DNA sequence: AATAAACAATACATAACAAAACATATAAAAACCA
DNA sequence: TGGTTTTTATATGTTTTGTTATGTATTGTTTATT
């Protein structure tokens, strides 16, 4: 599901306007919570490796005097306002921050009110954010809105989140750590080839022509199954997502 | 419980793995042999072990159950008990008194 | 307007307990047939 | 009058609920700098 989930975030999906007032862009914000020590921050150093542009975490709009004018100076999403931008500790980040990216969850812009400048602004990529339980590491006996200390508002507008809790027992983590000796039984991977895998070269060229050569409609025979899954969620960020 | 504290994670095992390559790189070897697994396993293990500070008839007993394990039979009609005791090394004078204990234990 | 850092002031989770509601028991009074 | 039944007074036990104190965590306040 989490492979998954960043395979067709950086698939993106159909960015559609309109001729003069409206936009839409496809795209998802993920988050990624429960158990620690495993492949997370593999996963935000990897996509840092795949993507042009993204920083591993908004700018800021300034009056220049010696050229009176005003002028823009930044890095982190700003810079990305293309592929994803990672962030991760997301329950250890302050209050006075989130109100940038609560307006960058489904609005994708930037309005910044100060002295010198009052302007709204472009500002959409997709946030990749890894969270923790609070003090938790995520427990069987609390609900899953108060276990990871986060708001509700902030949360039900997220496109995606998941649940990378371990779980541990037997017939499972004796694979994983076979597998992760397996690589240890020879000195060199020289014998990664013979298997069902793509290399990175002709997934990225694959990647980059869907991308750019397909512009998907949303037909109207796949709607009575739509409206039965969000019944049973309801039982409009989520149809969105 | 009461004195526990974590649980193992798979950071710990590349730790192991990374102490062991540290116990081959000092040994100055080109590979990971098995005496040092065994030395980062007790000095993981002596590293929380600071919070604490004959079988005459049993071993009989234990072949007994294991022949009770696979079947479960109290007959009074040994003929794979005893030679079971025959070929594990001891007499059959224990092993008589053994059998009259344990009838008189009613097993 | 935002960030950071040192410091002060307040809130919060829970421990310890109190008290009222809810509950039973039995010897003494008190009706009460008779 | 006299036995028998019924209620009351006294006595203790059970479960829910609400209050308070306190150590630790959070949050506000001020000052320098971007």
């Amino acid at each position: 599901d989490v492979k998954k989930g960043i395979l067709l975030q950086l698939f993106g999906g159909t960015n559609k306007t309109f001729t003069k007032g409206g936009r839409y862009r496809g795209d998802i914000n993920i988050l990624l919570c429960g158990d620690p020590s495993t492949s997370k921050s593999q996963i935000l150093q990897y996509v840092h490796k795949i993507t042009p542009r993204g920083v591993y975490t908004t700018a800021y709009i300034t009056r220049d005097v010696d050229t009176k004018q005003l002028v823009l100076e930044s890095g982190a999403l700003v810079l990305s306002d293309g592929g994803v931008c990672c962030i991760d500790e997301f329950d250890k980040m302050s209050d006075s921050t989130r109100s940038v990216l609560h307006e960058v969850m489904e609005q994708q812009t930037i309005s910044i009110a100060k002295a010198g400048i009052i302007t709204t602004l472009n500002a959409r990529s997709s946030i990749l954010a890894s969270a923790n339980p609070i003090g938790s590491r995520y427990n069987p006996n609390l609900p899953v809105t108060e276990n990871i200390d986060l708001p509700p508002p902030l949360l039900s507008r997220f496109d995606l989140v998941y649940l990378v809790l371990d779980k541990v027992d037997e017939k499972n983590d004796r694979e994983l750590a076979k597998h992760l000796t397996n690589l240890y039984l020879e000195d060199k991977p020289e014998h990664i080839s013979q298997d069902d895998v793509l290399p990175v070269e002709f997934l990225t060229m694959y990647i980059s022509y869907a991308k750019e050569h397909i512009h998907p409609i949303i037909t109207e025979a796949a709607k009575t199954e739509l409206v039965r899954a969000y019944v049973g969620m309801r039982k409009t960020r989520q149809l969105e997502s | 419980s009461k004195f526990s504290f974590g649980q193992a994670t798979p950071r710990t095992l590349l730790g192991i793995i990374r102490l062991s390559q540290a116990l081959a790189k000092l040994r100055l070897a080109d590979m990971v042999d098995i005496d040092d697994v065994e030395e980062a396993l007790r000095l993981v293990r002596v590293s929380k072990e600071s919070l604490y500070q004959e079988s005459p008839t049993t071993k009989i007993f234990t072949i007994i159950k294991k022949m009770l394990q696979e079947t479960g039979k109290n007959t009074l009609s040994y003929e794979n008990i005893v030679k079971t005791v025959r070929l594990r090394g001891f007499t059959m004078l224990q092993l008589s008194n053994c059998i009259q204990e344990y009838s008189y234990l009613n097993v």
